[PDB]
């Protein structure tokens, strides 16, 4: 089906549950989870339509799973294309949180995306944890 | 005459218009 | 908050999660069912909101929740 | 869509008291609604 | 043929024969365990009130003028043709 | 369709002169009444 | 590398692009958080409900100490005297100090004197001139005076994208601040 689709979304999401359910009965394969990632980004290129936020918050409980090496976390690189930043405004809090767990690079590049694009949705969170870090760290 | 169609209502009312047999 | 971690680890997370997660839809689950015989579709509320409103059990909270 | 002027005379006479039609009868506390604009009140004697 | 208080049968019928043919009730504070309970109870000389009951009464069409014998012909009618239905269905 | 005119006629054995009127005139075959 | 590193970088791209908006936004911020604290009787207040709470809750938890006889455990005499000592204009200490720090008061007299000092708060500021003019909050009334007259950028009424919404070309802005301002006691 993917091999003769050209703007098919849910067949990307689709393979993305497959890979999802089959890495979750056996907690070893992170192939298959690598295979999800880069399936949910494709579908939420493709969808543009609101239903990409479900499939943001599958990557981003994936991220969090992932080992040392970050083979996970390599969908992003065996990924083309645009990630059109809009629908991933609802999580700015998840992203500010997990800068600082593990998946550091791949939430920044995203956060560096919507600050050049949608500064007053961004402002005053990163104000808030720029002095909560500041206070912590080296009070 | 008119106790007797009263009865007569009632009877078939009661019967399921002769579909039922109550006697048994 | 416990300053008790020490691991860092993947699985812990997960199962702790899945358990929760569980948890909560079985809490959510128990309400949404309706029953096998011929009883009242919401009978499981009817249940709870007669343990809620029991005196029995309302006389047992804090003085500053205040009961009555 | 048009909208004569003046109107005709048998759209704008005022209500007069109607009966209860249909054949299902009055009274019955059921969620059955049917309403014409002016029914006529019942016979009652106190 | 059995007797009862006010009505009779025969011993296969399905229905009632009466002898003239042919708590607190209506209170919303009363509890079964069905129902939720009510806040304003614990927890689980006839001339005159004849006038003032025909007068409360005033203008309800179907108590004032009582102020009742079932026979289900309107069940028994849709069964009847539930039943036709069916067995032309049948034929086809 | 049609117009059961035989359950109104029964009524008979259910002012009151009003009450027996209709189901002699449906009888007759009085549609008006 | 640490988190604030991160942090700082995002900001840095942030303000290199957008200088004239980030300017208003910071300075808005900056004056909202300056005008608007608390004066010090509704600290007082607020403090003196919080320790009534507490020793209710410590009552009730622990009853038998209710009594006349009790001595205050539970080691609050070091809260009380902090409160006293560090956390009251020099108006009200000497009455609090008489009335508290003394060793005089059981838990019934603890209770007793909280509740008629949380009376008298209370009274206190329900009584204010509850509308106060905006210009009032300010030396030269940056928000109401002149918000519209130095902001450099178009500012968006903040909270617009917490909601699921699929563009912001219809997000509103910024126009004006009301000149008149509630005084609200929860």
């Amino acid at each position: 089906a993917l091999y003769f689709d050209i703007t098919a979304a849910k067949a990307w999401a689709e393979w993305g549950y497959f890979n999802d359910r089959k890495f979750k009965e056996n907690p070893s394969d992170l192939p298959s989870a690598k295979q999800a990632l880069t399936s949910y980004l494709q579908a939420a290129s493709s969808y543009k339509n609101h239903k990409s936020r479900k499939l943001i918050a599958r990557i981003l409980w994936l991220l969090s799973l992932d080992d040392a090496n970050g083979t996970i976390a390599a969908g992003f690189d065996d990924f083309k294309g645009e990630i059109y930043v809009w629908w991933w405004i609802i999580f700015i809090p998840q992203l500010l949180v997990g800068l600082g767990y593990k998946e550091a690079p791949r939430v920044q590049a995203i956060l560096l995306k919507i600050a050049k694009t949608y500064p007053q949705a961004l402002y005053f969170l990163l104000r808030t944890n720029r002095e909560d870090m500041l206070t912590i760290k080296k009070n | 005459q008119y106790q007797l169609a009263r009865l007569h209502e009632q009877l078939q009312a009661a019967t399921n218009g002769g579909r039922t047999n109550i006697f048994k | 908050n416990s300053h008790r971690t020490m691991s860092l680890t993947e699985n812990q997370l997960r199962e702790t999660v899945q358990a929760n997660c569980d948890m909560i839809v079985k809490k959510a689950l128990a309400l949404a069912q309706t029953p096998q015989g011929n009883l009242p579709a919401h009978q499981t509320v009817t249940d709870l909101i007669a343990k809620a409103t029991n005196p029995m059990n309302l006389a047992l909270c804090d003085a500053l929740w205040m009961p009555y | 869509l048009p909208i004569p002027k003046v109107l005709h005379d048998k759209a704008i006479q005022m209500p007069q008291p109607v009966p209860n039609i249909g054949g299902a009868g009055s009274g019955r506390p059921t969620y059955t609604s049917g309403q014409p604009a002016l029914p006529k009140t019942p016979a009652f004697q106190l | 043929v059995h007797l009862y208080q006010n009505h009779f049968r025969f011993d296969q019928q399905e229905g009632m024969f009466q002898y003239k043919s042919p708590t607190v009730p209506f209170s919303i504070h009363n509890h079964n365990p069905y129902i939720t309970p009510s806040p304003y109870v614990p927890y689980p000389d006839e001339a005159l009130a004849a006038e003032q009951e025909r007068y409360m009464l005033t203008l309800d069409e179907r108590l004032s003028s009582k102020l009742w014998e079932p026979r289900f012909e309107r069940f028994k009618l849709i069964e009847n043709i539930k039943q036709e239905h069916a067995e032309k269905k049948e034929q086809e | 369709l049609k117009m059961n005119f035989d359950l109104e006629i029964r009524k008979r054995y259910a002012s009151n002169i009003e009450s027996r009127m209709l189901p002699f005139c449906y009888e007759a075959g009085l549609s008006s009444g | 590398k640490p988190p604030w590193e991160l942090t700082e970088e995002i900001m840095s791209v942030l303000k290199t692009a957008f200088p004239l908006l980030a300017l208003s936004m910071e300075t808005m911020v900056d004056q909202i958080q300056k005008h608007f604290k608390c004066p010090p009787d509704e600290d007082a207040y607020r403090l003196i409900v919080a320790l009534l709470n507490d020793g209710l809750s410590y009552v009730s938890r622990m009853p038998a100490s209710y009594a006349k006889d009790v001595k205050l455990p539970a080691a609050t005499e070091n809260n009380i005297t902090r409160f006293a000592e560090t956390i009251l204009p020099n108006h009200i200490r000497p009455t609090f100090e008489a009335d508290f720090v003394k060793v005089k008061p059981t838990m019934y007299e603890y209770i007793h004197n909280l509740r008629k000092w949380r009376d008298k708060f209370e009274e206190k500021l329900d009584r204010r001139a509850s509308p106060a003019p905006l210009e009032s909050f300010a030396h030269y009334s940056p928000h109401l005076s002149e918000f519209r007259y130095q902001k450099f950028d178009d500012v968006e009424i903040p909270g617009q994208y917490l909601q699921h919404k699929d563009k912001n070309q219809d997000f509103i802005r910024i126009d004006r601040f009301l000149p008149n301002v509630d005084l609200v006691r929860t």
